[PDB]
């Protein structure tokens, strides 16, 4: 599963859309390791790969915190693509 | 000389008009083919068989098809139903971009529009290079075997004005054709029956003026106002009154009938 940051990158590729993926990573306490971005890419993609993808165009992870169930939280989301 | 009032074409026929006599008529009629040109108000074809119908265009209804495809994907409405997800839809207006809700849709459109070989060839080879297709009938083969319902792409919106601009290009000539053909078609009248003309050349009818001339818009908006020209003036109520000043029969079986206008 690609994993492309801008739509620019997909110009000159049809595709059919396949719906919003995301993946997360949570830090129950201030005490424990910071969330890791990288894991949630991870689950994105092989969550993308779950509804049949080919590509991800990443919408955005940023790193929250009224999160509730972890003092920060990792939310990182885009679109589930199939390149043609 | 005679005072004959007729309200039907065949009170007419059975009156035996005559230069001299005195002609009232009212009826619904067609102003022949001034604020309703290309029609003539002052010559109104009166006939029991209105044969011609309001023009109607296959090829228009093709050419504002293909130009509402694109523009709902390009300038979307109120209404206008998105086919993307709400999420890649939201994505895409903040990135700052342009998506094609459906590849398809203008491919099988413009196929249709433009059937023949050499219609469209730029437009043809802009869509052959946004899709995956070899030559355009490759394109056209998978559209038709639906491989393209829904496929969306992605381009910048350099090549998105390149295509609006090449889809008006591409559909503005057919419609500006196809209202040469109807208002040429619209000029042969059916055989037999009236045409009652006015001496003065003063209008028949009273019908509210168009607000300015259709041919003076371009051809989509020039096409509707004529549609609309033509519903009301191929079938209007029209008042004929006068001295009669001449009555012939022409080729058609058509009898003329000039009328000078009372005092």
């Amino acid at each position: 599963v690609r994993i492309y940051t801008n739509a620019e990158e997909l110009v000159g590729k049809p595709f059919r859309d396949l719906g919003e993926v995301s993946g997360d990573s949570c830090q129950a306490s201030n005490q424990d390791s910071p969330p890791s971005i990288p894991t949630a890419r991870k689950r994105m993609q092989i969550n993308a790969s779950k509804m049949k993808a080919n590509a991800v165009l990443l919408h955005s992870c940023e790193v929250t915190s009224g999160t509730p169930g972890c003092y920060r939280q990792a939310v990182c989301i885009g679109s589930a693509l199939n390149i043609t | 000389a005679q005072t004959i009032e007729a309200t039907s074409v065949k009170q007419l026929a059975d009156a035996g008009v005559r230069v001299g006599d005195t002609l009232r008529i009212s009826g619904t009629g067609m102003c022949n083919i001034s604020p309703f040109l290309p029609f003539d108000c002052s010559q109104i074809i009166w006939n029991d068989a209105r044969s011609l119908p309001l023009p109607e265009s296959e090829l228009v209804n093709k050419a504002t098809a293909l130009t509402e495809a694109v523009n709902r994907q390009l300038h979307p409405k109120p209404e206008d139903e998105s086919r993307v997800s709400a999420s890649l839809r939201s994505a895409i207006q903040k990135s700052g971009m342009v998506l094609l809700d459906d590849f398809g849709d203008i491919v099988l459109k413009t196929a249709d529009l433009c059937s023949a070989k050499d219609d469209c060839v730029r437009l043809k080879n802009a869509l052959v290079n946004l899709g995956n297709s070899k030559d355009w009938d490759a394109l056209v083969k998978r559209a038709n075997a639906g491989k393209l319902d829904g496929v969306n792409v992605l381009l910048r919106p350099v090549s998105a004005e390149s295509l609006d601009n090449l889809v008006a290009t591409s559909t503005a000539p057919f419609i500006t054709h196809e209202t040469a053909r109807a208002a040429q078609s619209l000029n042969s009248p059916a055989p037999g029956g009236f045409l009652i003309v006015s001496d003065e050349g003063s209008d028949f009818v009273d019908q509210p003026w168009p607000s300015a001339s259709l041919y003076d818009y371009p051809p989509q908006e020039q096409w509707n106002a004529f549609q609309k020209l033509a519903q009301m003036l191929m079938h209007t109520p029209f008042n004929a009154e006068g001295i009669v000043t001449k009555i012939f029969t022409d080729a058609n079986g058509t009898q003329h009938i000039g009328l000078h206008p009372i005092p």
